[PDB]
């Protein structure tokens, strides 16, 4: 189910994915058309008891599902012009596996949310954290350029 | 037994302030223990509501202190293992 859903979540088939998981859990969970709650409701049925090996198990992939869907939901809402709804799911991203390249990008994303709302001093927080934790600090300095453009700090912008 | 809390200052290299207190007295017997009363006997005394029983376990036990660093992840499975696998109240 995890693997199937990863294909459908690489291939933008979220309507079919939620349908699969609605079928899996009780179909009484028919109206929870949000994924980010169905993925958490979905319970791996064992600690994977003494059977053959695996390279990866149900939970270990559920943990990838939740972070991947959260990140994707967030970026779509941000570009679509909801730098209000982003903040919820972009906090669900860091709360569950965030390999540090996923945190770097979640933080640029939250810098962008706040810059679009007109909250520059909060955005600066998340962007300095992204500078620190990241090995690729292009996308944050870009976000900073756009911040100083929004304000008019043209010397700061140019230096960024 | 009777109990002594000894105090000494460290700052002043005079050894000046070597106060004490006599902090009470502990009477005990097999008549008392035969009816519990100070014991901790496990699982019935799961729900810990006289905090001295918590404090007794944090005094008696073998304490061991650790750092956990995940340097290319964040670390949150703790609470699940604690709450779900280990099943912590």
């Amino acid at each position: 189910v995890g693997l199937q859903a990863a294909l459908w979540l690489s291939a933008d088939r979220l309507g079919d994915l939620a349908l699969l998981l609605e079928t899996l859990n009780g179909s009484q969970s028919g109206a929870s058309k949000d994924l980010l709650l169905l993925l958490k409701t979905w319970s791996p049925p064992a600690e994977e008891l003494d059977a053959p090996l695996t390279l990866q198990d149900a939970q270990g992939l559920k943990d990838v599902l939740l972070t991947a869907f959260a990140y994707r939901q967030g970026l779509q809402e941000l570009i679509t012009g909801n730098p209000d709804k982003a903040l919820s799911s972009l906090h669900e991203a860091a709360s569950g596996l965030c390999p540090r390249p996923v945190l770097v990008q979640v933080y640029t994303a939250l810098g962008s949310c706040h810059r679009k709302m007109g909250n520059p001093q909060r955005a600066l927080l998340y962007l300095v954290a992204a500078l620190k934790e990241g090995s690729a600090w292009g996308p944050p300095l870009l976000e900073a350029s756009r911040l100083y453009q929004q304000l008019g700090d043209t010397t700061a912008e140019l230096e960024s | 037994c009777t109990v002594l809390l000894q105090i000494m200052e460290r700052e002043s290299g005079n050894c000046p302030k070597d106060r004490y207190v006599v902090c009470g007295r502990v009477f005990l017997s097999l008549e008392d223990l035969s009816t519990g009363k100070y014991l901790l006997t496990f699982p019935k005394k799961k729900p810990i509501e006289h905090m001295e029983d918590l404090f007794a376990l944090l005094a008696a036990f073998h304490k061991s202190c650790f750092q956990i660093t995940s340097p290319g992840y964040a670390l949150n499975s703790m609470k699940v293992w604690l709450l779900e696998h280990m099943k912590c109240e």
